[PDB]
């Protein structure tokens, strides 16, 4: 847990009604997103942590909360975008005399922030004696060691827990959903959809001079009047088709 | 302040029976709690009961404590070798100043009351030559362990120059021996030349006195 | 689980301080106490503080000799007692006490001699038997420090065998007395040596005890 | 070993780069970021010792062959921690993160480049990427373990300082290394300033491209225009932002309390009262810590209503019942 480990991922496309409808998962909770919303959606890069922990250690994954794994392992960040997953490890990470592959920090000078990782394993000093790489007293060793025995309580079993978070910065999009992409039509009310930035508007070409790494043109409502289209590299308008009032 | 007397001051039981012990308090516990601890010869004092009505950790359950007010006591269902040792009531809170303790009780195998075999030695040849004189008084296997000797020479008793060495309950016939030293100047020793210790002991009716002539 | 300072050893008259580190930050919440015990003699309390008020609390013997305080840095309370005796030769301990418990800890214990320290090998002294079973034995004088292992004839003789605790001399030096009861049919038929050995002065004397 | 002593420049009205990559038009849009204060006193080197990084490093170099070839960023740059190392050869841009034991003098030579002498150790790497005249300006910064590059170039002709003008500044690179990064230094075959928590009022031309900002944090005059969202200000009074003295330290006064609280009583006793019986306590005149029973995790539920434990340390009460 505190050696999470992490992976990157982009350029490629990823489904993810297959990870929901099975049940073999504990816990299966997203926050600032939702599963059913998930497999029409965009985003610029994919980060999933897969780490081991105890059942009751659970709830230290999540944001906005605090605990030995939380405050010294693994720390969320409060606008974390993302789905937590969890299923039980107690079948394989679990051994009758002990499973001490697994380690988790116990000690650290201040809280970790969040997405970071530390793999020290300086001797902890808790106390004004200098330790200098001594185990002793007040002179902690920074990792403690799980039990995970098969005859432990539920409580205690491990558990494998995977965080997927999704950033979606002003980049363009490298990791999509499993839909396939339109024909572009332009110069008529369309109910559009780039990246998952549904919408409806009258795409027309544009006179715009946008920047390599510029995506969206936003407007002074925040509205996003001017897009780059992201197999055509070409700047595209939305104008809201059409409205007004109907006297009699 | 807060006064804890146990009683009894030693406690002679055999393996196997109930042992009671009895810790009274000057004053009643209105902010305060009770300890019962063991601690035995050359050993760290351990605690056995703490709150005065709880067993620490791996404390064995014949071990038991109650009592309120300002009397509590210590109870063992079955006495075993192993719990043959001394025994302390602390009264301890919060507040620092409402720690003291009790005087201490003492576990011993009960036996039949052992008459001490006195023995009296006088200084070493060798020990003369370096300029004192020391006599020994031996009393070897007395049961129960509460004894009295007083030195005298020519009649005189005397205090404040000897040391007394007793050491535990003997592991085979459950009784004591206790070796009391006068120490004196050789020219002291040469003083006088009758040299005599006196035993008081419960196996003993009326004291023995084991005497003896410097020069024979 | 409290951690002390070593055993220690000083002239008379001296002063000696004797620490008590706590881990982590559970040192201001709880209630130290110092208690000391001269060995063969019972449990005699000392004194308590708060490290969170700092305010020190004595009994009423050891008023002005000693003094206790506490720092939260190192999460250490220290006693230090001084003038020294031979009377306060005796082991310490430190006892914590929690807001939340009942459940008085102690430290391993600490010893602390006030007397004359020297290596110097053990005077083994035959006390020779008064002339059906008399006693026969030696005296092991005036050696430092402890301890001193007393057999006879070489461990062969045990039976009846009583090794006495060494009893510390007013000189500093200890007297030990290590006996044995024979049938006095065996005094003149049985020659009896009583081997002392000490380790810290690694002397070994074997004495034939010899009936007068 | 011999490094040249540092001089210090006038910032002028460098350090203005695109917060985002939105495009926006004839808009005087507003942010909130990490800026170079304008007018600012930045550090003047010749050709390098270790600049610490606090938060965010605007970084400029007048070259006219690439003398300044790459950069290095790391916390003590040594085999303990992580350390990041580029370099600008040619027209290969590499980024490398690894665990370095630098050299204590980076040297490349050279016109043919032959001689690479940087570092003595590379363990644990993690990640790599491959991409006077010219006057070069980059901003580095680490957020939320982001590590963003923004970077322009402009054609100069001068060597005094840097040239009072106006440009913005293009993102580059954002890498998620996730490096706490305190120190770096440049390499050798220039001035440096340092980031600060700002507000800017950017003014997006026809074409999305910055021209001018206000630092809304540099005078009274900046201020008013920051308020009134415009370059222009005529003759007037206007109220820009309130003036509070900010406290001088901390004062806490507590009574002369003294003892303990005997929670024991109530937490370690041996037995505890029927239900219908609940046995109550009342705790007065006493101090009681609170983050010692919070942090023991014997206890299957704890629950505050009204309160919260964190925060219960540092509080003060009448009377506590404590109902078992
Ligand atoms: C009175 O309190 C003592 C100790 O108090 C302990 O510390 C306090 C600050 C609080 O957090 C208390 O909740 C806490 O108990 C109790 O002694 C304790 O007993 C428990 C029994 O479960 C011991 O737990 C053990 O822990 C080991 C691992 O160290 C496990 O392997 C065991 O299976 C077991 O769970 C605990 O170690 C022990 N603590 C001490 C210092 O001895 C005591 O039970 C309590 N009594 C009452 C009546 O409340
Ligand atoms: C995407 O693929 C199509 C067909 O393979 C191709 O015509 C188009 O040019 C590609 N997009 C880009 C930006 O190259
Ligand atoms: C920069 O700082 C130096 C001293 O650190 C000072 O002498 C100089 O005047 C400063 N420059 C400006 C523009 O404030
Ligand atoms: C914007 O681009 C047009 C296109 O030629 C150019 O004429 C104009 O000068 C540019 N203006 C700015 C401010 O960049």
């Amino acid at each position: 847990v505190y050696a999470w480990n992490r992976k990157r991922i982009s350029n490629c496309v990823a489904d993810y009604s297959v990870l929901y409808n099975s049940a073999s998962f504990s816990t299966f909770k997203c926050y600032g997103v939702s599963p059913t919303k998930l497999n029409d959606l965009c985003f610029t890069n994919v980060y999933a942590d897969s780490f081991v922990i105890r059942g009751d250690e659970v709830r230290q994954i999540a944001p906005g909360q605090t605990g030995n794994i939380a405050d010294y392992n693994y720390k969320l960040p409060d606008d974390f975008t993302g789905c937590v997953i969890a299923w039980n490890s107690n079948n394989l990470d679990s051994k009758v005399g002990g499973n001490y592959n697994y380690l988790y920090r116990l000690f650290r000078k201040s809280n970790l922030k969040p997405f970071e990782r530390d793999i020290s394993t300086e001797i902890y000093q808790a106390g004004s004696t200098p330790c200098n790489g001594v185990k002793g007293f007040n002179c902690y060793f920074p990792l403690q060691s799980y039990g995970f025995q098969p005859t432990y309580g539920v409580g205690y079993q491990p558990y494998r827990v995977v965080v997927l978070s999704f950033e979606l910065l002003h980049a363009p999009a490298t990791v999509c959903g499993p839909k396939k992409s339109t024909n572009l039509v332009k110069n008529k009310c369309v109910n559009f959809n780039f990246n998952g930035l549904t919408g409806t508007g009258v795409l027309t070409e544009s006179n715009k001079k946008f920047l390599p790494f510029q995506q969206f043109g936003r407007d002074i409502a925040d509205t996003t009047d001017a897009v780059r289209d992201p197999q055509t590299l070409e700047i595209l308008d939305i104008t809201p088709c059409s409205f007004g009032g109907v006297s009699v | 302040d807060i006064v804890m007397t146990q009683s009894p001051g030693t406690l002679s039981l055999s393996p196997g029976e109930r042992a009671t012990l009895s810790c009274r308090a000057s004053q009643s516990f209105t902010s305060s709690y009770l300890a019962w601890y063991q601690q035995k010869p050359g050993q760290a004092p351990r605690l056995l009961i703490y709150g005065a009505s709880s067993r620490a950790t791996g404390i064995p359950d014949r071990f038991s404590g109650t009592g309120s007010g300002t009397d509590f006591t210590l109870t063992i269902s079955r006495l075993e070798p192993e719990d043959f040792a001394v025994y302390y009531c602390q009264q301890y809170g919060t507040s620092p100043r409402m720690y003291t303790f009790g005087q201490g009780t003492k576990v011993d195998i009960k036996r039949t009351v052992a008459a001490p075999s006195v023995f009296i030695f006088p200084p070493s040849d060798e020990q003369l030559k370096s300029g004192t004189a020391s006599v020994v008084c031996l009393l070897n296997n007395f049961y129960p362990r509460e004894a009295k000797v007083q030195w005298k020479v020519d009649n005189a008793l005397q205090s404040g120059n000897s040391q007394e060495s007793v050491t535990e309950q003997d592991s085979k016939d459950s009784t004591y021996s206790l070796s009391s030293t006068l120490t004196l100047s050789k020219a002291d020793y040469e003083k006088h030349k009758v040299y005599a210790c006196e035993v008081t002991h419960q196996g003993l009716s009326s004291p023995v006195t084991k005497s003896f002539n410097r020069g024979e | 689980q409290l951690v002390q300072s070593g055993a220690e050893v000083k002239k008379p008259g001296s002063s000696v301080k004797v620490s008590c580190k706590a881990s982590r930050g559970t040192f201001n919440t709880y209630v130290f106490t110092w208690v000391r015990q001269a060995p063969g003699q019972g449990l005699e309390w000392m004194g308590g503080i708060i490290p969170f008020f700092g305010t020190a609390d004595y009994a009423q013997k050891f008023q002005g000799r000693v003094t206790i305080t506490a720092d939260d840095s190192t999460s250490t309370a220290y006693m230090e007692l001084s003038s020294l005796r031979s009377e306060d030769t005796a082991v310490y301990y430190c006892s914590r006490l929690s807001q939340w418990d009942l459940l008085p800890m102690w430290g391993q214990g600490t010893l602390v001699t006030v007397s004359s320290a020297s290596t110097k090998g053990p005077s083994v002294f035959p006390l020779a038997p008064s002339s059906g079973t008399a006693a026969l034995g030696c005296l092991v004088k005036d050696y430092f420090p402890e301890p001193v292992t007393v057999s006879w004839n070489s461990g062969a003789l045990t039976s009846g065998v009583h090794t006495f605790p060494a009893v510390l001399q007013s000189s500093g030096l200890y007297s030990l007395s290590s006996v044995v009861t024979v049938p006095s049919s065996s005094l003149g038929t049985q020659t009896y040596i009583c081997n002392v050995n000490h380790k810290p002065s690694n002397t070994k004397v074997d004495k034939k005890v010899e009936p007068k | 070993r011999t490094q040249l002593p540092p001089a210090y420049t006038n910032s002028f009205t460098r350090g203005v780069y695109y917060p985002d990559k939105v495009f926006r038009s004839s808009v005087l849009h507003s942010t909130q970021d990490l800026f170079l204060p304008f007018f600012s006193n930045v550090t003047w080197f010749h050709a390098n010792p270790v600049l610490p990084f606090n938060d965010g490093v605007y970084f400029a170099s007048t070259e006219k062959s690439n003398i300044i070839r790459g950069w290095i960023f790391g916390t003590t740059l040594d085999s303990k921690t992580q350390s990041l190392l580029i370099v600008n050869n040619a027209t290969n841009v590499v980024i490398k993160v690894c665990e370095f034991q630098f050299c204590n003098d980076p040297f490349l030579g050279v016109w043919m480049e032959s001689e690479f002498r940087v570092y003595s150790s590379a363990n644990n790497c993690t990640f790599e990427y491959v991409s006077f005249k010219n006057l070069r300006e980059f901003v580095f910064k680490n957020i939320d373990g982001y590590f963003k590059i923004y970077s322009k170039h402009t054609p100069i002709n001068l060597v005094r300082g840097l040239p009072q003008g106006f440009s913005a500044l293009e993102p580059l690179v954002d890498l998620p290394i996730g490096i706490n990064i305190t120190r770096f230094q440049t390499l050798h075959i220039y001035y440096v300033g340092y980031l600060q928590p700002r507000t800017f009022l950017l003014k997006y031309n026809e074409n999305g491209t910055i021209t001018d900002a206000v630092d809304c944090a540099l005078d009274p005059l900046s201020e008013t225009k920051c308020t009134l969202k415009s370059f222009t200000v005529e003759k007037g009074i206007y109220q820009t932002s309130n003036f509070r003295v900010q406290p001088t330290e901390s004062i806490v006064r507590f009574p002369n309390i003294t003892n303990l609280c005997p929670f024991g009583e109530v937490f370690n006793a041996t037995r505890f009262a029927s239900v219908y019986a609940w046995n109550r306590k009342r705790i007065s005149n006493c101090v009681a810590d609170y983050s010692v029973l919070y942090n023991s995790a014997s206890f299957s539920t704890f629950k505050c209503y009204g309160v919260s434990p964190t925060k219960l340390n540092d509080l003060c009460f009448t009377n506590v019942y404590a109902d078992s």
